[PDB]
């Protein structure tokens, strides 16, 4: 079998949410073969529920699990933002784990962006070219929109490690040296 | 205490047959189970296969049975995955993981760091630096560098308040660029894919 | 018609405590036993009344795959006129048993290093279990004339005790799967049979 797994989940601070793993197998010796996995961005899965009646050492309290048929459920009793990872549910009763396709938890709290403009140096000018890196950081909304300026080789990424649950994004605007010197404000749109 | 290493990461091209290790320490490396974790870029995990480093008892997934094999080496307590012929789509991030004290024999309860695995044709191309009303904050730019796994610091480590480095961004042109910014030195880089380290100031 | 659930019952991850040995009703399936053959090096494949080999080609009306971990140093008890703990007071086959058992080291699987307490086994009972008979009880064995509560005492103790299986224990003293399949072969209609 294969366990599903809604790929979104969302909640707010203070508040519980569910989880819901379809797929579950079953076996001679026992049917609560589940367990959950916690992995934060850029980091190895941390295990979370096992024999779902039962937690780990070290895991808060607030992790607790049910079971419902073909079905398992785990509930987060008081969200916080050290918990906006993906979760991923395992059932190993058939000798063979199956995991799930994640379930990314975003949760929503307090929310401006800082803009910094770094023109380029002059070894990029030696080096026959001309890149204006466009830096975004302090926003806690995983969207945030950019232009440049007349109305414009440029690329940008919306996502950004969550250090201090804080959102980041940077362009770098490649252009010729020469197209630099014919001639800037990165412009920057947020909610 | 308890721990468990993996080697570093692995650049390379189609056909190389590269191999990974796992070093595991702090317990005894005969008696728990052994194996590894699949994650490709944005997917999910997936098992492959466990050994017990006793007897040559491997039990692998049915989608690899025969892709790759899991050996461990007792005497040195070491588990190893050996990839023959290697293919584009078996970039990942490859997790070892153990059996644990807490629950059945095939429940993973404590994992590693992961390595990372690029099968990759991209000229294997090292990174380019330049350092960049304001007074401020200062940083080094770098740009050219197809290996994701990259790494930047200010003065062998010793500056780290402020220090922020942000995400990469790969360009249309295959190769990635990031940058890094202190608040208010020399900026420190280390392609470690390449070899390629280099030291610059602003 | 639809293979039989073969699977379950022997790549299981774990198995049952001896005194609540499960059994799964197999019925319209074509049973091909040859996946046994080559599962793992059995210590005993002990069949009653029925050839391992001449075995898939042949008709059963309902069989029974009776699953439970027992120890090493005990595995001679499951079997026909068999006497002591387990066979007395956990588990009893009949002396007329028509069946196979198969019994496996499962040391690699069912034994941690710091000790696999999930597996018991009743010790002490005042009657012994008959054939097929099954006590999932918990309550406190009176041995002495005294009265007994829900709380142990100096002459009532538990009914259960724990396996410690290691993997550092010898041969022996490691933990034994058994599945314990119940053939009954007559006129009555047949459920399973072998791949023709």
């Amino acid at each position: 079998s294969a366990l599903t797994q809604p790929r979104s989940v969302s909640g707010s601070l203070g508040q519980s949410v569910t989880i819901s793993c379809t797929g579950i197998s079953s076996d001679v010796g026992g049917d609560n073969y589940v367990s959950w996995y916690q992995q934060h961005p850029g980091k190895a899965p941390k295990l979370m529920i096992y024999d779902v009646s039962k937690r780990p050492s070290g895991v808060p309290d607030r992790f607790s699990g049910s079971k419902s048929g073909n079905t398992a459920s785990l509930t987060i009793s008081g969200l916080q933002a050290d918990d906006e990872a993906d979760y991923y549910c395992c059932s190993y009763a058939l000798s063979r784990v199956v995991f799930g396709g994640g379930t990314m938890l975003t949760v929503l709290g307090q929310p401006a962006p800082s803009v910094t403009l770094f023109p380029p140096s002059s070894e990029e000018l030696q080096a026959n070219k001309a890149t204006l890196v466009c830096l975004i950081s302090d926003f806690y909304p995983g969207a945030v929109t950019v232009a440049w300026k007349s109305p414009v080789g440029v690329e940008t990424t919306t996502p950004s490690k969550q250090s201090n649950n804080k959102y980041a994004a940077s362009s770098y605007l490649s252009l010729t040296p020469e197209q630099w010197k014919s001639h800037y404000s990165c412009q920057v749109t947020h909610e | 205490q308890m721990q468990l290493v993996q080697s570093g990461a692995e650049v390379k091209k189609p056909g190389e047959s590269l191999k990974i290790s796992c070093k595991g320490s702090g317990y005894t490396f005969s008696y728990y189970w052994i194996g590894w974790v699949r994650q490709m870029p944005g997917k999910g995990l997936e098992w492959m296969g466990i050994i017990y480093p006793g007897d040559s008892d491997t039990r692998y997934s049915p989608s690899f049975q025969g892709q790759v094999t899991i050996s461990a080496d007792k005497s040195i307590s070491t588990a190893y995955l050996h990839w023959s012929s290697l293919k584009a789509s078996d970039t990942a991030m490859y997790y070892c993981a153990r059996q644990g004290d807490l629950g059945d024999w095939i429940l993973l309860g404590y994992w590693g760091q992961g390595t990372l695995v690029t099968v990759s044709s991209a000229s294997t191309k090292g990174p380019s630096v330049f350092p960049l009303k304001s007074t401020a904050a200062l940083g080094c730019l770098v740009k050219d560098y197809f290996p994701e796994p990259v790494t930047v610091s200010w003065n062998s480590g010793a500056l780290t308040s402020g220090v922020h480095t942000f995400p990469a961004v790969l360009q249309s042109s295959g190769l990635y660029s990031l940058s890094s910014v202190v608040t208010v030195y020399i900026c420190n880089v280390n392609h470690k894919p390449s070899n390629t380290k280099v030291d610059k100031k602003v | 018609t639809n293979l039989c659930p073969f699977h379950e019952v022997f790549n299981a991850t774990t198995f049952a405590s001896v005194y609540a040995w499960n059994r799964k009703r197999i019925s319209n399936c074509v049973a091909d036993y040859s996946v046994i053959y080559n599962f793992a090096p059995f210590f005993a494949f002990k069949c009653y009344g029925v050839s391992p080999t001449k075995l898939n080609d042949l008709c059963f009306t309902n069989v029974y795959a009776d699953s439970f971990v027992i120890r090493g140093n005990e595995v001679s008890q499951i079997a026909p006129g068999q006497t002591g703990n387990i066979a007395d007071y956990n588990y009893k086959l009949p002396d007329d048993f028509t069946g196979c058992v198969i019994a496996w080291n499962s040391n690699k699987l069912d034994s941690k290093p710091s000790g696999n307490y999930n597996y018991l086994y009743r010790l002490f009972r005042k009657s012994k279990l008959k054939p097929f008979e099954r006590d999932i009880s918990t309550e406190i064995y009176q041995a002495g004339n005294r009265p007994c509560n829900g709380v142990a005492g100096p002459n009532c103790y538990s009914p259960l005790q724990s396996y410690g299986f290691r993997p550092t224990y010898g041969v022996g003293h490691q933990p034994y799967r058994v599945v314990v399949l119940s053939f009954e072969l007559l006129h009555a209609p047949a459920t399973v049979c072998g791949p023709k």
